[PDB]
């Protein structure tokens, strides 16, 4: 029944800073891709908050205890493998369920029928079946900033210092296993918590080969994805 | 009535399987594009792995409550799992001919009790990288964990007892009997391991490794025609009576 150290509260607490500090991106980003006062248009809006999203991905990744001891192979390995899947958690936060819908971080509500228009209508009955399933799930931003930072040392095939990162993982891993077991009495569901969220990271498996199936299913209908995406998906 | 419980589990694996209907879930469709003289082999494989699946839908129906679920549900439940399930068996089987500037990749697969499928064979079907995942990802990684028979039924049940499975006419019925087994397991660590700082999570870190491998492995059998897709409910559905 134990409490935590420093480090671990010093990166939960850091964890939830950059959490908040990266949820959305900046007020001239986000002002300039949405500058405007016909199915290229959500197409071009979703595809367009998506780089911005990866990229707040890529930089919280870095912004991570242990990320910078990664060979640079490594990191584009492990960053490359996570891109697709932590931006599965961030959507999940961002879902109303009144609506049954995504908000964007210009505040819109993209329905179910706004991803049929741009193309997007494969990925999204299950994306949001997965928002429902996030959502009961009723999780804390320490939960969800830990959760990230597990995925992204998740073992990853191509790995230098597989061994490392299992470490760099069992870590956070554990962090996890002590702020719940705080939270709540010590009790026997406090294991059944710890195993439904470890359980997000195999859902999580299935919604990132749809991303790319989807990017795939794009470049073949020919419809430029953008080269960041392309490049960061291994999108052949 | 028993209790869902490591112990019952253990009691089942064991337990034989009823050859007694023919179900193809697995074929060489009349549409494949599978060389001619590799049809007799890829044929006589898809019929293993058939006998299994039959053997889990009849494993995963003797399960302490799984019975008891909508049929419907049940269905979905095990059509979900199969493959999971299917492959992780295959690990846990590969894991006695593991050969663990020292080592080398692993180049034997049991496929089943005496059979085994080479190395250079899955190269020569292109699907070397998927089963090199499937000896290293899981196989090895899992002798390394030392993981036992209990541990073993344990995340089985688990993977099939899948609430977020889409369709489930009752999510938390099936959320109830996964939650039984999330702390049967969480003792047994306690209880038969209790030295292990975080065993608990490294066994329930299999469970993504071995979704991304079965989700490969679908991409395969479909460029091949190799899945009887639409007709599996079916036989999923025909065989729980
Ligand atoms: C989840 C598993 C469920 C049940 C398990 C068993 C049934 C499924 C069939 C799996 C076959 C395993 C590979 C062994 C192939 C043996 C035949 C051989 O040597 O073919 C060479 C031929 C060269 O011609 P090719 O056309 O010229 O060249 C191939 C393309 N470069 O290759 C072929 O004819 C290719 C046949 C396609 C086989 C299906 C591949 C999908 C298997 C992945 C599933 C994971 C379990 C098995 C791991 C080994
Ligand atoms: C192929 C690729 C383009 C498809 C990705 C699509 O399927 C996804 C997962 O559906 C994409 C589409 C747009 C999207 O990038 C976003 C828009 C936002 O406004 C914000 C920006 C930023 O605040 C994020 O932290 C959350 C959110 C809601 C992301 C999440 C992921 C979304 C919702």
């Amino acid at each position: 029944v134990p409490p935590l150290t420093a480090n671990q509260k010093s990166l939960i607490a850091r964890l939830v800073w950059y959490q908040e500090g990266y949820e959305q991106p900046s007020e001239e980003d986000l002002k300039r891709v949405t500058q405007t006062w016909d199915s290229d248009m959500p197409f071009r809006q979703i595809t367009e908050m998506t780089i911005l999203t990866v990229q707040l991905i890529v930089e919280f990744a870095k912004g991570l205890p242990g990320f910078a001891k990664i060979s640079q192979s490594d990191q584009i390995t492990l960053l490359k493998a996570c891109s697709s899947e932590v931006m599965m958690l961030r959507v999940a936060r961002r879902y109303d369920a009144a609506t049954d819908s995504v908000l964007f971080a210009n505040n819109q509500a993209y329905t179910r029928d706004n991803y049929r228009k741009a193309g997007m209508a494969y990925v999204i009955e299950d994306l949001l079946h997965f928002c429902r399933c996030m959502y009961s799930m009723m999780m804390d931003n320490v939960h969800y900033a830990l959760l990230t930072a597990i995925v992204i040392f998740s073992d990853r095939p191509g790995l230098e210092q597989p061994l490392l990162v299992e470490e760099i993982q069992r870590y956070y891993l554990n962090t996890l296993r002590v702020y719940i077991l705080n939270q709540n009495s010590a009790s026997p569901r406090c294991a059944v918590i710890f195993g439904k969220i470890l359980g997000i990271l195999t859902e999580i498996r299935t919604l990132g080969m749809q991303n790319s199936n989807m990017c795939i299913s794009l470049k073949l209908k020919n419809r430029k994805l953008p080269p960041f995406l392309e490049e960061i998906w291994d999108v052949a | 009535v028993q209790e869902l419980s490591i112990e019952r589990l253990l009691e089942m694996e064991s337990l034989v399987a009823d050859p007694s209907e023919e179900f193809q879930f697995l074929r060489v469709g009349p549409d494949s594009n599978v060389p001619p003289k590799f049809r007799a082999p890829v044929s006589s494989l898809c019929q293993i792995g058939n006998k299994q699946i039959a053997a889990l839908v009849v494993w995963a129906r003797d399960i302490p409550h799984f019975s008891q679920l909508e049929m419907e549900d049940q269905i979905l439940l095990i059509k979900g799992s199969w493959n999971e399930l299917l492959l992780f068996a295959i690990a846990w089987r590969s894991m006695e001919f593991l050969t663990e500037r020292t080592t080398s990749p692993p180049q034997l697969m049991c496929l089943m009790p005496g059979m085994t499928l080479h190395r250079n064979s899955a190269l020569q079907a292109g699907v070397g990288q998927i089963f090199d995942r499937v000896l290293s990802e899981l196989s090895l990684k899992m002798r390394t964990l030392r993981v036992d028979q209990a541990e073993y039924v344990a995340l089985k049940a688990i993977i099939l007892l899948n609430p977020d499975v889409k369709g489930l006419k009752n999510r938390q019925e099936v959320e109830v009997l996964r939650e039984k087994m999330f702390l049967c397991l969480d003792e047994y660590c306690r209880r038969s391991r209790s030295s292990e700082e975080g065993r608990f999570a490294a066994l329930l870190l299999r469970l993504p490794a071995l979704r991304s491998i079965s989700l490969k492995s679908f991409e395969h059998l479909f460029f091949f025609h190799l899945v009887a897709d639409t007709s599996i409910a079916g036989y999923i559905r025909d065989a729980l009576r």
